[PDB]
């Protein structure tokens, strides 16, 4: 059962993908945010990913959809290699570390308008051993996932 | 807090879609 606090940060994540604030991902909206975060998406993967979420055939996601989708059940091992290879796409020149321009560089693909000072505490408050750099647990930690780290 | 786990969410999505479209 989850709180009001995990539902709005879903929400919150959820509006990053529908960028004209409709209340649905379109897949137009899809294709721009998976291109921006680096993967290619071809039109016929983008089709599937919109039939295989979308239950009520409206050819759109809304947020009791993606909601489904980011809830549904998975393995310890299959969550951990979750967290890992989300931490992968952040480090982006394999230093093993998220820095500020890592974080900087994710932000902006994801159109948050994000100052530098805003930056910096996302930074900052993650950090931990003092270090200016985010390494793999407290990545974990930051996450409130420290169990499987 | 909810920045960095807002971020996690979107991008854990991102994923989950890439897994999906194979
Ligand atoms: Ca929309
Ligand atoms: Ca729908
Ligand atoms: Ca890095
Ligand atoms: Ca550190």
């Amino acid at each position: 059962g989850l709180t009001e606090e995990q539902k709005q940060e879903i929400r919150e994540a959820f509006d990053l993908f529908d960028t004209d604030g409709s209340g649905t991902i379109d897949a137009k909206e899809l294709k721009v945010a998976m291109r921006a975060l680096g993967f290619e998406p071809k039109k016929e993967e983008i089709k599937k990913m919109i039939a295989d979420i979308d239950k009520d055939g409206s050819g759109t996601i809304d947020f009791e959809e993606f909601l489904q989708m980011m809830t549904a059940k998975m393995g310890e091992r299959d969550s951990r290699e979750e967290i890992m290879k989300a931490f992968r796409l952040f480090d982006d020149d394999e230093t093993g570390k998220i820095s500020f321009k890592n974080l900087k560089r994710v932000a902006k693909e994801l159109g948050e308008n994000m100052t530098d000072e805003e930056l910096q505490e996302m930074i900052d408050e993650a950090d931990r051993d003092g270090d200016g750099e985010v390494n793999e647990e407290e990545f974990f930690r930051i996450m409130k996932k420290t169990s499987l780290f | 807090k909810r920045r960095w786990k807002k971020n996690f969410i979107a991008v854990s999505a991102a994923n989950r879609f890439k897994k999906i479209s194979s």
